[PDB]
């Protein structure tokens, strides 16, 4: 699952043999184990990872042009009836996804419209997709903590920051409402690869897969 | 109330006397039909590291520097015995100058 | 919340754990137990 | 071949639907497991006895999680005698709208339900006040149960699961369980007590922040290393005493003045203080007694070989009796289960006359409760003692490793003993159901007094030897010139005494004619359960009617119908049929308990002692009168909190019929029916493409005996508490 | 041949006399096995280094002057709270310990990070290795009896060696265990 | 699926092969009694346990015993 692990000692699960790029051996339940569920997982995850590169850099702009807040923009005033919006955009994303589906089905890219893959002037190489996958990752986690700091800051990312520059001593997560339990949390998350670890050295051969609903890694148990 | 430390000390003098000079010969024969030759003896005899905790430990069988068999366990166990009724004794002490009689009358 | 800062309970705590574990947590055992009964081999 | 079964190959070829059913029965019987040696046996029991750990503190957890979070404690703590327990919120969608309103009880706003647990007296006690202590020890009690679970899945792995004999170590574990176990739990127990629960009571906040700032006797340890332990009871609480505050309290932290609280109605703090610290001294002197690998202790096998009495009184005595413990596991499972039982028999009978929670005897609904429960948790450990002592008889006992000894001469005259239980238990039901009948019959023709009223002489003797004055007989303790009462005149008489010649409590109340016969009633049911269950486990081996029943293995149907008919010839078959004894003799406790209780509480105790003489009496005004409130919970005219109690007593009914159901008739009736209803599914349009994948079969006549003793079971518990909760709680 | 624990001539079963700081002290017999024995010199060694660095941190803030106590240093103003401090303090050194763990699964040996002979200066002589065990074993009574010094006495370790320096008949354990009930008070 | 086994108690009345509808039992020859026979199960697998050789049987205690257990589809009498 690469050199580069998601924590310092971890050991590849067997079916993350690390084959697909961005692998890091981070599969704690094991979603994946099959590979049509593996490839289908890293499409989503890829697009997601869009998704939250495309809103991370709105909200980005936004807050730096002075638009107001996000979670209250849906409450403002606009051209063009907000029912008919969400039937133009099903509409067109009735077809949008269409040729996404028929396309991933056809070739497995992430396309765009009819050219599969959309890729008009060409710098298509396997760094370029790790980089998207790091970029997009950090995206998604950067969209969970704007979506946090709008419910419980609630100011913009940009305010944020300007708070954590005004004095980070005082001003983070864990001086908040939310405080304990992300330190609970977080002592949790330092406490969990020492577990995988003791398990991995008392547990030295056998199979000791987590078994789960989601994965029928049970069977051979 | 009677002194605890002289109480204490005369209690536990008088328990390692008689557990060296008048309980040792009568010991090491109630053990010996106990844990001996033919009889019970090890309960194990020693594979695996959960198997050797049930072991004699390695202080109990050295020898007797003490001209008798008395060791350090039985130091320990007799010292405990006087410790024991010396507290005893210091209790029924303290609860007769309390002005409470728990004798029947 | 203050004095109850392990396990914060919320106010809409009840009407969203009930139904899971009425409803979607037999679920989940059920189908997970009818895979394990009927599992060949 | 499947391999939902995975302990058992066999089970797993069963193409039936039987297969599901005894995998799921035959799941933790371990010696039974396909290709199971004994260390993994006796590995797998540590690991599940550990998740039973785990499983015990995660559920007391959640009970701490959900009293600091949706009940009233603290307004409990400000009035514990006006405002009620709560145990749980009731969030279900289905409730109406008179239904969320008739809920919110105990002072709240959502739909509450009422704790009878009695577990807000016994926090109130121990100190605990504030929601944020519960939190924090709901919090704490999942961190253990967590630690527990992971040590049960650390002593699975290689390197780590230890080996046959250090589970066969009975001197070390002994000595190492009652000198820790015991000891020092109990030292710390009441450290804790003396510590927190003693000034809490005097109206002193102790916690973790200021409990090394506070001092818990005001002499500060002088006491203990000098030998004037009478400081620590010099000067103890007065009568006129709050619970909450410290108005005419004093500093002392171990008395025994003895009686109970004149405020809350029960055991004073400071005596159960001192209860714990003797108790931990004795167990941690009594915990130095087994031999270890040092040169001094006991061994428990020396002990059961030297213990032979002369002449032949007991054959070979107790010898080759320490192997027969060892390896046999029901042997300890039956004995630990027996004494289990006892002492919860023993905390039923002790707790409602000694309340040790403040404001315990103040809630009846919460006594009731408690002593129900515990006494038929007790019976059922009973029932599981004799059914685990049968197995052992049965699978592991080896006559001639034990030959001549205890056990091989109590199997020798075997039927002496049954045919004299069946003697005393005939002769109990024929004279006690003759009087019954005889009181019913008399009081039926307008003459009471010709009824045959056997006054109770040697309990209420007893009784008058242990300080109730009301029989008036001249008895040790009772008169002022017997050394009894002189002995211990000024520890803990003057409050013993009066406790016990008190009325309003529970402490040895009066006894009339009808409990004497209540009693040789319960003692005729515990003769006749006593009787089946040590005749199934004399005849678990052999038999006259069969000697191999060793080789049929402990629970098997039946032998056949030769021989004029083995039907329910197993000792697993005793068990069953003792279990309805064992429900009925337990019926019978609780009936009189709540009755007297009952009419201890409504004052008229006139009542019971002239209606428990005969069953008309006992029918008409315990199973009729305190039925009104009950079956009124959801009337057509209006509805009101009791709703769940007459639901959950006709759920109980329907829960008994079908144990009914299952019970009269057996496997093989339902085996045509469902054959034909397999022709009826594979022999129709638009369903033979739907078929089934395990074969659809009667179930089993074991399995239709364990199914159909279940619903009695859980209808008989779920009825029982349904009416006694709902006849105590709603007139108080 | 070595110079033993206590002393009766006990010829211990499993010490051998290789280990460092090897003198049969096991009057129970707790590690009998090999694995679990370097699991166990590696948890001790570990915890009398911490045990010295905890003892030399509380002398060196008590000489040097601190207006809090070592013991009620966990309630004091600083410049990050105690909510900011505990989720890096639990990261990092769970990280050190990872990466510790998974050196030492195979190393069988201590380190800190990557280099685990971790010498930069030299010196590793086996007279160094029972000299560290042994102070590690000092400093480990040492802040025992630091801990039981702020339970009973309720004052630092250095003013309890004044106060036994200054009167030692009347400021023994006697005096602070039965004559002094007012510690809690201000002694 | 079910055991059954024959002990030496069998003295041959050929009656428990009678009572059988299933076919599990034979006769075979032998020399431990006056009627030479004893009886013998070959298709034991095919037995549900209906004990009625047992019924069948004179012997006091019986030569012939049917244990039952490791069920399947023949010895539980299943015709789906
Ligand atoms: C003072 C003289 C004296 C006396 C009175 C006794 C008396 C006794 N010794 Mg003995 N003893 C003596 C001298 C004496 N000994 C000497 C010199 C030695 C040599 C050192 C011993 C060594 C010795 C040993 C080693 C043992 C005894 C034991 C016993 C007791 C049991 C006797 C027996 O065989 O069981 C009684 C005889 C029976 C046949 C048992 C019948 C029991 C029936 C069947 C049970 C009935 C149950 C019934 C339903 C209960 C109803 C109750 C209701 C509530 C339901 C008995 C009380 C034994 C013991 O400790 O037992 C307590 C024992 O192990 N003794
Ligand atoms: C409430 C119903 C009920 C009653 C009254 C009984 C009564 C009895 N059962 Mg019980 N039992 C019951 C329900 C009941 N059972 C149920 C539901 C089960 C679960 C299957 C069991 C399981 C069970 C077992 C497993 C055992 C018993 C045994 C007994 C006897 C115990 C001995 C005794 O108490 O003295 C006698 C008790 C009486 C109540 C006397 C009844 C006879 C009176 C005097 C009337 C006699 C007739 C009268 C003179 C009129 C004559 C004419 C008339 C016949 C037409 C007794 C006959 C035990 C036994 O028989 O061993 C000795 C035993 O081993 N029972
Ligand atoms: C929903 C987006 C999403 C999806 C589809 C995937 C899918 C995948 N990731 Mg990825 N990942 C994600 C988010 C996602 N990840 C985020 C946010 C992070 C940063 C924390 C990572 C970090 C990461 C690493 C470091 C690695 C992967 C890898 C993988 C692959 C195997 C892991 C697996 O089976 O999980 C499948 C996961 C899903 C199908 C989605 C999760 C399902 C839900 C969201 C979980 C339920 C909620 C749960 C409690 C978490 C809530 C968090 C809370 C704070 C909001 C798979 C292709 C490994 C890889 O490359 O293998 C080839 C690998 O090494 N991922
Ligand atoms: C700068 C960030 C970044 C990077 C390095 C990549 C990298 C990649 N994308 Mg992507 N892309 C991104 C952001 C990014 N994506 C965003 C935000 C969108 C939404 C507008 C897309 C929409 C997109 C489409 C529609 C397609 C790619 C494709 C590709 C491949 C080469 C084309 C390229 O470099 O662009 C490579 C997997 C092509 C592909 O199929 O590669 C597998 C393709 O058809 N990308
Ligand atoms: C094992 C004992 C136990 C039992 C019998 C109950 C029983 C109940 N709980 Mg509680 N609960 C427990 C432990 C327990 N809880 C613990 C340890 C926690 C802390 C994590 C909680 C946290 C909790 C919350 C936050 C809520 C309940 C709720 C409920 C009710 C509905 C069931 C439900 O949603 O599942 C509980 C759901 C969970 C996710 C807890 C699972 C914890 C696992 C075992 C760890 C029911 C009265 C709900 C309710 O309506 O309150 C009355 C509700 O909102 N419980
Ligand atoms: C802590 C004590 C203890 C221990 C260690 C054991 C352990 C054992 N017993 Mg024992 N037993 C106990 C208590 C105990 N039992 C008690 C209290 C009883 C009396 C009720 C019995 C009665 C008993 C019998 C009669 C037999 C055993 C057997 C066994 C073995 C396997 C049982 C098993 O796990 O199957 C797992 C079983 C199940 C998972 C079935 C659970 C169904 C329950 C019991 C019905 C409850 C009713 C209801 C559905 C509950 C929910 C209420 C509803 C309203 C939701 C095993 C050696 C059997 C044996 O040795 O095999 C031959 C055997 O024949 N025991
Ligand atoms: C076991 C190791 C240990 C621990 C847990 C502490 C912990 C503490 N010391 Mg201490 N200290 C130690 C060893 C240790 N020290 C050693 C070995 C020395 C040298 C002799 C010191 C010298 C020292 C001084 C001089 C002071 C502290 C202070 C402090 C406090 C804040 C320091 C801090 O984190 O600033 C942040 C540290 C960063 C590296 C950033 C805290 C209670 C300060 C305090 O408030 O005293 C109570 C203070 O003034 N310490
Ligand atoms: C019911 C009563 C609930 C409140 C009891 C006080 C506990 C409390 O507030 O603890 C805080 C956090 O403690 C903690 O977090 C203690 C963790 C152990 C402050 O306690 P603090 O740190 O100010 O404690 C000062 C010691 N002198
Ligand atoms: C092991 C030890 C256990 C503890 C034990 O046995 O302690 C023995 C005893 C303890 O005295 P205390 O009873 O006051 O000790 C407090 C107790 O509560 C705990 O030890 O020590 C002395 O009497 C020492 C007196 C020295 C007097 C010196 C006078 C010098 C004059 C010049
Ligand atoms: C089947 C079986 C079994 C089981 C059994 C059982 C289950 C039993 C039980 C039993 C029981 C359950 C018993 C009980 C007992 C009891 C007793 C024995 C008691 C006694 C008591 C006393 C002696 C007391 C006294 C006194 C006092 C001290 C105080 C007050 C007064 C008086 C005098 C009363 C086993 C396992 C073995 C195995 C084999 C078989
Ligand atoms: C060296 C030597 C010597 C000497 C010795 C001695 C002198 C000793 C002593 C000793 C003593 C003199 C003592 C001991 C002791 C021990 C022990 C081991 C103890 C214990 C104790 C205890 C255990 C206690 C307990 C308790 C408590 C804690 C509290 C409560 C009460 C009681 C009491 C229970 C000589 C010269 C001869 C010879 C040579 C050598």
């Amino acid at each position: 699952a690469g050199r580069e692990m998601w924590y310092p000692g971890a050991t590849p699960p067997p079916h993350l043999d690390g084959s697909m790029l961005g692998d890091y051996g981070f599969d704690p339940l094991r979603l994946g184990t099959n590979p049509d569920r593996l490839k289908w997982f890293r499409e989503a995850e890829l697009m997601n990872g869009r998704w939250a590169m495309a809103a991370v850099v709105g909200i980005l702009f936004t807050d730096l042009v002075g638009l107001p807040k996000w979670w209250e923009a849906g409450a403002q005033t606009y051209p063009i009836d907000n029912q008919t919006l969400l039937i133009i955009e099903i509409a067109v994303f009735s077809f949008l996804e269409s040729k996404r589906y028929e396309g991933y089905k056809k070739t497995g890219g992430t396309g765009f419209a009819f050219f599969f893959p959309f890729d008009p002037m060409g710098m298509r190489s396997q760094d370029k997709e790790l980089k998207e996958l790091k970029n997009g990752r950090l995206a998604m986690l950067a969209f969970l903590g704007f979506a946090s700091t709008a419910a419980v800051n609630g100011q913009g990312p940009i305010e944020s920051l300007q708070t954590h520059l005004a004095d980070p001593a005082h001003n983070n997560i864990f001086t908040s409402s939310v405080g304990k339990e992300s330190c609970v949390f977080v002592a949790v998350l330092s406490i969990l690869p020492m577990l995988i670890e003791a398990n991995k050295a008392l547990g030295k051969g056998q199979e000791s897969v987590p078994l789960f609903p989601w994965n029928e890694e049970w069977e051979k148990v | 109330l009677i002194a605890a430390p002289v109480a204490i000390g005369g209690s536990t003098a008088a328990l390692l006397a008689l557990g060296r000079f008048v309980f040792l010969p009568y010991q090491r024969r109630r053990t010996d039909m106990e844990v001996g030759p033919g009889r019970l003896g090890p309960k194990t005899t020693g594979d695996t590291f959960f198997d050797r905790l049930q072991k004699p430990a390695s202080f109990v069988e050295t020898k007797s520097k003490d001209p008798s068999g008395f060791g350090l366990i039985d130091v320990l166990g007799w010292g405990a015995l006087g410790h024991v009724f010396g507290y005893f004794l210091l209790a029924c002490s303290s609860l007769q100058d309390a002005g409470i009689e728990p004798f029947p009358r | 919340a203050t004095e109850g800062y392990p396990f914060v309970p919320p106010d809409w705590a009840p009407a969203l754990f009930v139904p899971l574990t009425g409803l979607v947590l037999p679920a989940v055992g059920m189908a997970w137990a009818f895979t394990y009964i009927q599992k060949e081999r | 071949t499947k391999l939902f079964p995975k302990f058992s190959q066999g089970l797993a070829q069963d193409p039936s639907t039987r297969r599901i059913w005894y995998g799921l029965a035959t799941a933790h019987d371990f010696e039974s497991h396909d290709g199971m040696t004994e260390e993994n046996l006796y590995q797998k029991i540590f690991a599940s006895h550990f998740g039973q750990l785990a499983i015990i503190f995660l559920w007391t957890s959640g009970n701490l999680f959900h009293v600091a979070w949706q009940g009233n404690f603290e307004q409990w703590v400000t009035d514990p005698i006006h405002v009620r327990p709560i145990a749980h919120a009731i969030w279900d969608p289905h409730f109406g709208q008179p239904a969320v309103e008739a809920f919110t009880r105990g002072g709240a706003s959502g739909p509450v339900n009422i704790a009878t647990s009695g577990v807000y007296q016994w926090w109130y006690t121990i100190g605990l006040r504030s929601n944020q202590e519960l939190y924090v020890s709901s919090v704490f009690l999942a961190l253990v149960s967590a630690v527990f679970l992971f040590a049960g899945w650390l002593h699975l792995q290689p390197n780590f699961q230890p080996s046959l004999s250090w589970f066969k170590d009975a001197e070390s574990r002994l000595n190492h369980h009652l000198a820790g176990l015991f000891g020092v739990s109990s030292l710390a127990w009441t450290g804790h007590l003396v510590h927190v629960a003693i000034p809490e009571s005097r109206g002193q906040h102790v916690g973790w922040d200021n409990f090394l700032s506070v001092l818990p006797h005001p002499q500060g340890l002088t006491p203990f290393w000098s030998g004037n332990w009478a400081a620590y009871a010099q000067n103890p609480d007065t009568a006129s005493h709050a619970f909450g505050t410290a108005d005419g309290s004093g500093t002392a932290i171990l008395t025994f003045l003895g009686g109970f609280h004149p405020q809350t109605q029960s055991l004073w703090l400071s005596d159960m203080a001192h209860h714990h610290l003797a108790i931990a001294v004795l167990f941690i002197v009594a915990g130095h007694m087994y031999r270890t690998n040092f040169g001094i202790g006991h061994r428990l096998e020396a002990i059961l070989e030297a213990h032979t009495p002369p002449a032949g009184g007991l054959g070979a005595g107790h010898k080759g009796l320490f192997h027969t413990v060892n390896n046999s596991l029901h042997f300890q499972l039956g004995l630990a289960l027996a004494s289990v039982g006892t002492i919860t028999s023993l905390v039923a009978q002790h707790m409602y006359s000694l309340p040790p929670y403040a404001y315990l005897a103040v809630d009846f609904t919460t006594q009731a409760s408690l002593y129900t429960h515990h006494q038929y948790i007790a019976g059922f450990i009973m029932c599981g003692a004799f059914a685990h002592g049968a197995i052992f008889f049965i699978r592991d006992y080896d006559p001639e490793q034990n030959k001549g000894n205890v056990l091989a001469r109590v199997l020798d005259h075997k039927e002496a003993i049954i045919s004299h239980l069946s003697w005393v238990s005939l002769f109990l039901g024929f004279h006690t159901l003759g009087l019954y009948v005889h009181n019913d019959v008399v009081q039926a023709f307008g003459t009471p007094e010709k009824q045959i009223l056997i006054e109770p002489v040697f309990a209420q003797w007893i009784q008058a030897a242990q300080g109730k004055s009301l029989y008036g007989f001249d008895l040790l303790l009772a008169s002022s010139s017997s050394p009894a009462y002189s002995a211990g005149q000024s520890l803990w008489l003057p409050g013993w005494l009066e406790a016990i010649n008190n009325n309003q409590n529970s402490l040895f109340l009066t006894i009339g004619p009808g409990d004497f016969l209540v009693h040789h009633a319960i003692a005729l049911g515990l003769h006749t359960t006593t009787l089946i269950l040590v005749k199934g486990a004399l005849d678990a081996r052999g038999s006259k009617l069969m000697p191999d029943k060793k080789d049929f293995g402990y629970s098997f149907p039946c032998d056949g119908p030769g021989r004029g008919g083995t039907c329910d010839i197993s000792a697993y078959d005793a068990f069953y049929l003792a279990v309805f004894w064992m429900l009925n003799t337990i019926g019978w406790v609780t009936f009189y308990w709540h009755w007297k209780h009952l009419t201890l509480w409504q004052g008229n105790v006139s009542q019971f002692d002239e209606s428990s003489t005969y069953l008309m009496g006992w029918l008409r005004d315990y199973l009729w009168l305190n039925s009104s409130q009950l079956i009124n919970g959801y009337n057509p005219f209006g509805m009101n909190s009791l709703s769940v109690w007459a639901w959950t007593f006709l759920f109980g009914h329907l829960v008994y019929a079908t144990g009914f159901m299952f019970l009269i008739s057996w496997r093989g009736y339902w085996q045509e029916l469902i054959e034909t209803l397999v022709w009826a599914h594979e022999k129709t349009p638009l369903a033979n493409l739907v078929y089934w994948k395990d074969k659809p079969v009667a179930l089993s006549i074991v399995q239709a005996r364990l199914v159909g003793l279940a619903h009695f079971s859980v209808g008989y518990i779920f009825t029982y508490a349904a009416f006694l909760i709902a006849s105590t709680a709603g007139r108080f | 041949n070595r110079p033993l624990w206590l002393p009766d001539v006990i010829p211990p079963p499993h010490l051998n006399g290789t280990l460092p700081g090897d003198s049969g002290f096991d009057p129970l017999g707790l590690g009998l096995n090999e694995e679990r024995l370097k699991w166990y010199v590696e948890a001790e060694k570990m915890n009398g280094r911490w045990a010295m660095m905890a003892v030399t941190g509380i002398m060196g803030q008590e000489l040097l002057g601190v207006p809090v106590k070592w013991f009620e240093a966990g309630a004091a103003e600083y410049d990050l709270p105690v909510q900011a401090q505990v989720p890096i303090l639990f990261l990092v050194m769970g990280f050190l310990e990872t990466k510790r763990f998974q050196g030492f699964r195979e190393t069988g040996t201590s380190g800190f990070i990557n280099s685990y002979p971790f010498d930069p200066v030299g010196l590793n002589s086996p007279k160094h290795a029972v000299n560290e065990v042994k102070n590690g074993r000092l400093a480990m009574v040492a802040f025992v009896g630091f801990a039981v010094q702020a339970l009973v006495t309720r004052t630092q370790p250095i003013e309890g060696l004044q106060k036994h320096l200054a009167d030692p008949f009347g400021k023994n354990i006697t005096y602070y265990l039965t004559h002094t009930p007012e510690v809690i008070a201000g002694t | 699926a079910h055991v059954v086994k024959i002990y030496d108690t069998c003295i041959g009345c050929t009656q428990c092969v009678r009572a059988c509808p299933l076919d599990v039992l034979e006769m075979v020859p032998w020399d431990g009694c006056k009627a030479a026979q004893m009886a013998s199960s070959p298709r034991t697998e095919d037995c549900v346990g209906c004990k009625r050789c047992e019924t069948a049987c004179p012997t006091d205690f019986l030569s012939v015993r049917v244990y039952l257990g490791n069920e399947s589809t023949r010895s539980l009498g299943l015709a789906y």
